[PDB]
C-alpha cells in the first residue's frame, strides 16, 4: 500500500534497471515468470512497493522501459526476467537520440514522451497510495539525460506532489563512449537541481576505480560496474522493500536527508566491495563510495547507514557511535544527530554481512567540479556546439546550466565553511 | 449584595471558559486559513515554473524549424 | 460515572496503548475476548473500573480508547492481534499515508482530512459516559502524527468540550531510538501549540527509560516492547486511583492540585521503584523502605534532569502493593533526615501520600519482576526545564541554518510559527527560573 513506480531510460537505465529488478526478484523469492517461490513472509510484507498482485497470483514489476531506440529493450526481453515485465510497458522509438541531450529532452525525445506519459497514468492510477517514482538513467548519453530529465518534468506538473528520486550514471573519461558527455551532464544537473526530490549520485569515474585499482579487473567491463550499481540500489532500498521499525518511504527519507532543497545528491558507499568494525570503518573509507569524492574533502550533512546480515544490534551501535566520535570534524555541528542506522536480518545474495551508506557530504562538489572543468574547456572555444543549437537551442541555455551548477558547488563549500557559533 | 456577588462570579466563569473557547476555534480558523492559502501559492509557483519550460520547449522547436 | 477517555495518537502512542491495555485488562482480570468473570452487574455498572472500561449486553469489557493513526501499519496489528475482541473496529482509526515526520502535515495536510470522523468516533465514546471526566492523550514528541495530529486534536478538542480535563502523556526523544533529525521542530512546534489546552503532562524521556531497562535489567539493547513494559507500569501507577478504590486510595486530581502551581507549570516529573528482573528479585523483598529510597534516585526519573540542582515546588507519592502508613511515615522519616529536599519558600515540604491496596501485575514473557509493592513518586521540580533547555539548543542549532525548514513552508506554515513557538519556549524556560527565586 506504498507504492513506487519505476522508470528505465536509455542505454545503461535499462542496463541497471534491469540488473535491479533482478536482484530484487531474487532477493523476494520472485522467479522469472512472476511466481513466489521463496521461504519467509517477510519477503513478501512489503513487496507491493515494487510489485503489483495480478491474475494466477503472479508479480509484475512496477516498470515502465523507455528508450528512443528498440535496442537494449530486446536484449532485455531476450535476458532473463525478461518475461517479468509487462509488455505494455515498453515505449520505444526508432530515431535514436545519438548521444545528443537536445535530442531527448527537445526532438525525438519530446515526440515519444506522452505515450510514457500514458503507460505512467495507467501505473499511478492503480496504486492504493503513490509515494512516487525512480528514474534509472545516465547523464552521458542522449535518452537517459535528455529524455529522462523531461521525463522528470512532466511527471512533476501531474504529480507535484510525490516524490521524484533518480538514479543517476555520471560519465568518466576512464570507460568514455563520446567526447561532449560533459555538455549532456551538465545539462541534466541543472535539470535535476531543480526537480528531483533526491539524486543518487552514482559515479562511473568512482565504479572504474573500484574495479581497477581494487577489485583487481585491468579490463573492466559494463557488467562489472553494473554488478556494483546493483549491490548498491539493492542497498539502498533495503529500507523501502523490507518491514522495520524504521518505516522508511521517499518522504520520509528525503525529509530526514534533505536540509536544503537543491542540496539533495548523495553519495553512495557499500561493504564488503567480516566483522561488524570492518564493516564499519570501510564503509565511511573514500574508497568504497560510488562516488569520486573524499569525505574527508568535505563534511557531512547527513547521512543515512543500513547493516544487512545477522549482527550485534549493540555492536553495530558502538561502531556507528564510535565513527562520529572520532571523525566528529567531517559532520556538521549544527545538525545534531545527522547520522541514522538501520539492521536488516535478511542479506543480499552471497553475503553473510554488508554495508550500504548514504551520504550528503559536501565533498560531492569535488564531482560537480570534474563535470564543470572538462565542461568549459569545451565550451569557452565553443568546441562541438553546432551539434546543440542543431536543434534550436541557444548558447544562453549553456550559460545558465553551467552558472547553476557552478552555484550549487559555491553552496556546497557555503555549508561546508559553517559553524555552530 | 452577596447574591449578586455570587452570580457575577459564576457568570464570569461562563464567560471566560466562553471566550476561551471561541479564541481557540477562530485562532485555528485563521491558522488553518492561512495554510490552504500558503500552500496552494507554493504548488501554483511551481507549476507556473514547469509550464513556463513547456513554453520554452516550444521556442525551441519552433525555432529549429525557422533554419530552412 | 467519573468515566476517563484515552487517546492514543500515532506509533508511539499506540504502542504505548497496547502496553497500558493489556496491562489493565491483566490488573482487573478480563481476558482477551473482553469477558471477566468476577464482573456480576451484565451490561454495565459504577465499579471503579469502569472509570476505563465500557461494558456491553454479552459482558464484554470495552476500553474507553480510541487509536488514531495516520497510516495504518500499527493499528492493522491491534485489528490483527491478540486483543483485537476488545474493541469495536470504530476505535481503531487510520488514514493511508502518514505525516512523514512532520509537523505540518500532522497537522494540516494530511491531518485535516480526519479530524472530523476522529471527533465523532471521540464523541461516540464522551455519549456512552454519565459524567465524564476527562481525557488521556498518548503521543511523541518527534513524529509527524504525535506532534501536529495531538496539537490540532487537542485545540479541537477544547474547542468541543470546553474546560473539560485533558492530561498528557508525552514521549520525549531519545538518539538511540531516534527516528528522524527534526523531532526538535516537532517537538517546539508541539510544546508550543499545545500548552494552553493540556492541564498536566507527564513527560517519559526515553533515555531515560532505555538506561533504565538497560541498567536494572540489564537488557543490552532495548527494544520498542521493553520501553513500553516500562512505561506502562508508569501509566498504570498514575492510573490506579481512577481504576481502583480503597481507604487509603487518594485520586489523581487531588495529586493533580498539588502539583500544579501555575497553569503553564503543569509538568511533573516522574520516578518509578522497583525495576528488577526475576533473576535479581527472587529471594529479596524490598521493602517500603528500598523503594521509596530509590524513588529519591535520579537514575529512576522517566526525565533526564537533575532535581538536587534545582527546588521542588511538589512531592507526592503513590504507593501500590503491601503497603500501610507507618512504614511509609518511617521511611519518609528517614528520607528527610538523610536528604535535603529543598522546597521553594512559597510551597509547604509535606509529602503527600497515596496508597493502593492492589499489587502490581506484569505481562507474561516480560523481564520485570512480580513484585509485591511499588510506588511512583510525582515531583513537581524546576530541573525538569533541563529537558526543554536541551531540546531548545538542538531547535536552534538547525534554525539558525534554516536547515529543514523548507519541508515545513512547503505544506504552508511561516517562519513565523518557528520563532514564535521558540519564544514561547524560551518564556517558558524564564518561568521556570523565577518559580524558583526566593521571594521578597
Ligand atoms: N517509547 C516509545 N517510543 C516510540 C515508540 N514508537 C516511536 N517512538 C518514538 O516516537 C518518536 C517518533 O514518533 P512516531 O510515533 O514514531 O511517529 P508518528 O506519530 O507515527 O508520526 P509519523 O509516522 O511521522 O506520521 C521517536 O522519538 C521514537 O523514538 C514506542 O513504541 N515506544
Ligand atoms: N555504469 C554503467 N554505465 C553505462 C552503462 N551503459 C552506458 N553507460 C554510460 O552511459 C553514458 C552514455 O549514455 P547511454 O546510456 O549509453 O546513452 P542513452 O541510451 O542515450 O541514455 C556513458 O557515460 C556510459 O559510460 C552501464 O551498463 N553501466
Ligand atoms: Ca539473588
Ligand atoms: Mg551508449
Ligand atoms: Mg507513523
Amino acid at each position: 500500500m506504498r507504492e513506487i513506480v519505476h522508470i528505465q531510460a536509455g542505454q545503461c537505465g535499462n542496463q541497471i534497471g534491469a540488473k535491479f529488478w533482478e536482484v530484487i526478484s531474487d532477493e523476494h523469492g520472485i522467479d522469472p515468470t512472476g511466481s513466489y517461490h521463496g521461504d519467509s513472509d517477510l519477503q513478501l510484507e512489503r513487496i507491493n512497493v515494487y510489485y503489483n498482485e495480478a491474475t494466477g497470483n503472479k508479480y509484475v514489476p512496477r516498470a515502465i522501459l523507455v528508450d528512443l531506440e528498440p535496442g537494449t529493450m530486446d536484449s532485455v526481453r531476450s535476458g532473463p526476467f525478461g518475461q517479468i515485465f509487462r509488455p505494455d510497458n515498453f515505449v520505444f522509438g526508432q530515431s535514436g537520440a545519438g548521444n545528443n541531450w537536445a535530442k531527448g529532452h527537445y526532438t525525438e525525445g519530446a515526440e515519444l514522451v506522452d505515450s510514457v506519459l500514458d503507460v505512467v497514468r495507467k501505473e499511478s492510477e492503480s496504486c492504493d497510495c503513490l509515494q512516487g517514482f525512480q528514474l534509472t538513467h545516465s547523464l552521458g548519453g542522449g535518452t537517459g539525460s535528455g529524455m529522462g530529465t523531461l521525463l522528470i518534468s512532466k511527471i512533476r506538473e501531474e504529480y507535484p506532489d510525490r516524490i521524484m528520486n533518480t538514479f543517476s550514471v555520471m560519465p568518466s573519461p576512464k570507460v568514455s563512449d563520446t567526447v561532449v558527455e560533459p555538455y549532456n551532464a551538465t545539462l541534466s544537473v541543472h535539470q535535476l537541481v531543480e526537480n528531483t526530490d533526491e539524486t543518487y549520485c552514482i559515479d562511473n569515474e568512482a565504479l572504474y576505480d573500484i574495479c581497477f585499482r581494487t577489485l583487481k579487473l585491468t579490463t573492466p567491463t559494463y557488467g562489472d560496474l553494473n554488478h556494483l550499481v546493483s549491490a548498491t540500489m539493492s542497498g539502498v532500498t533495503t529500507c523501502l522493500r523490507f518491514p522495520g521499525q524504521l518505516n522508511a518511504d521517499l518522504r520520509k527519507l528525503a525529509v530526514n536527508m534533505v536540509p536544503f532543497p537543491r542540496l539533495h545528491f548523495f553519495m553512495p558507499g557499500f561493504a564488503p566491495l567480516l566483522t561488524v568494525p570492518e564493516l564499519t570503518q570501510q564503509m565511511f573509507d573514500s574508497k568504497n563510495m560510488m562516488a569520486a569524492c573524499d569525505p574527508r574533502h568535505g563534511r557531512y550533512l547527513t547521512v543515512a547507514a543500513i547493516f544487512r546480515g545477522r549482527m550485534s544490534m549493540k555492536e553495530v551501535d558502538e561502531q556507528m557511535l564510535n565513527v562520529q566520535n572520532k571523525n566528529s570534524s567531517y559532520f556538521v555541528e549544527w545538525i545534531p544527530n545527522n547520522v541514522k542506522t538501520a539492521v536488516c536480518d535478511i542479506p543480499p545474495r552471497g553475503l553473510k554481512m554488508s554495508a550500504t551508506f548514504i551520504g550528503n557530504s559536501t565533498a560531492i562538489q569535488e564531482l560537480f567540479k570534474r563535470i564543470s572543468e572538462q565542461f568549459t574547456a569545451m565550451f569557452r572555444r565553443k568546441a562541438f556546439l553546432h551539434w546543440y543549437t542543431g536543434e534550436g537551442m541557444d548558447e544562453m541555455e549553456f550559460t545558465e546550466a553551467e552558472s547553476n551548477m557552478n552555484d550549487l558547488v559555491s553552496e556546497y563549500q557555503q555549508y561546508q565553511d559553517a559553524t555552530a557559533d | 449584595e452577596k447574591r449578586e456577588h455570587e452570580r457575577e462570579v459564576i457568570q464570569k466563569a461562563i464567560e471566560e471558559n466562553n471566550n476561551f473557547i471561541k479564541m481557540a476555534k477562530e485562532k485555528l480558523a485563521q491558522k488553518m486559513e492561512s495554510n490552504k492559502e500558503n500552500r496552494e501559492a507554493h504548488l501554483a509557483a511551481m507549476l507556473e515554473r514547469l509550464q513556463e519550460k513547456d513554453k520554452h520547449a516550444e521556442e525551441v522547436r519552433k525555432n529549429k524549424e525557422l533554419k530552412e | 460515572m467519573r468515566e476517563c477517555i484515552s487517546i492514543h495518537v500515532g506509533q508511539a502512542g499506540v504502542q504505548i496503548g497496547n502496553a497500558c491495555w493489556e496491562l489493565y485488562c491483566l490488573e482487573h482480570g478480563i481476558q482477551p475476548d473482553g469477558q471477566m468473570p468476577s464482573d456480576k452487574t451484565i451490561g454495565g455498572g459504577d465499579d471503579s473500573f469502569n472509570t476505563f472500561f465500557s461494558e456491553t449486553g454479552a459482558g464484554k469489557h470495552v476500553p474507553r480508547a480510541v487509536f488514531v493513526d495516520l497510516e495504518p501499519t500499527v493499528i492493522d496489528e491491534v485489528r490483527t492481534g491478540t486483543y483485537r475482541q476488545l474493541f469495536h473496529p470504530e476505535q481503531l482509526i487510520t488514514g493511508k499515508e502518514d505525516a512523514a515526520n512532520n509537523y505540518a502535515r500532522g497537522h494540516y495536510t494530511i491531518g485535516k482530512e480526519i479530524i472530523d470522523l476522529v471527533l465523532d468516533r471521540i464523541r461516540k465514546l464522551a455519549d456512552q459516559c454519565t459524567g465524564l471526566q476527562g481525557f488521556l492523550v498518548f503521543h511523541s514528541f518527534g513524529g509527524g502524527t504525535g506532534s501536529g495530529f495531538t496539537s490540532l486534536l487537542m485545540e479541537r478538542l477544547s474547542v468541543d468540550y470546553g474546560k473539560k480535563s485533558k492530561l498528557e502523556f508525552s514521549i520525549y526523544p531519545a538518539p538511540q531510538v531516534s527516528t528522524a533529525v527534526v523531532e526538535p521542530y516537532n517537538s517546539i512546534l508541539t510544546t508550543h501549540t499545545t500548552l494552553e489546552h493540556s492541564d498536566c503532562a507527564f513527560m517519559v524521556d526515553n533515555e531515560a527509560i532505555y538506561d533504565i531497562c538497560r541498567r536494572n535489567l540489564d537488557i543490552e539493547r532495548p527494544t520498542y516492547t521493553n520501553l513500553n513494559r516500562l512505561i506502562s507500569q508508569i501509566v498504570s501507577s498514575i492510573t490506579a486511583s481512577l481504576r481502583f478504590d480503597g481507604a487509603l486510595n487518594v485520586d489523581l486530581t487531588e495529586f493533580q492540585t498539588n502539583l500544579v502551581p501555575y497553569p503553564r507549570i503543569h509538568f511533573p516529573l516522574a520516578t518509578y521503584a522497583p525495576v528488577i528482573s526475576a533473576e535479581k528479585a527472587y529471594h529479596e523483598q524490598l521493602s517500603v523502605a528500598e523503594i521509596t529510597n530509590a524513588c529519591f534516585e535520579p537514575a529512576n526519573q522517566m526525565v533526564k534532569c537533575d532535581p538536587r540542582h534545582g527546588k521542588y515546588m511538589a512531592c507526592c507519592l503513590l504507593y501500590r502493593g503491601d503497603v500501610v502508613p507507618k512504614d511509609v511515615n518511617a521511611a519518609i522519616a528517614t528520607i528527610k533526615t538523610k536528604r535535603s529536599i529543598q522546597f521553594v519558600d512559597w510551597c509547604p515540604t509535606g509529602f503527600k501520600v497515596g496508597i493502593n491496596y492492589q499489587p502490581p501485575t506484569v505481562v507474561p514473557g516480560g523481564d520485570l519482576a512480580k513484585v509485591q509493592r511499588a510506588v511512583c513518586m510525582l515531583s513537581n521540580t524546576t530541573a525538569i526545564a533541563e529537558a526543554w533547555a536541551r531540546l531548545d539548543h538542538k531547535f536552534d542549532l538547525m534554525y539558525a541554518k534554516r536547515a529543514f525548514v523548507h519541508w515545513y513552508v512547503g505544506e504552508g506554515m511561516e517562519e513565523g510559527e518557528f520563532s514564535e513557538a521558540r519564544e514561547d519556549m524560551a518564556a517558558l524556560e524564564k518561568d521556570y527560573e523565577e518559580v524558583g527565586v526566593d521571594s521578597v
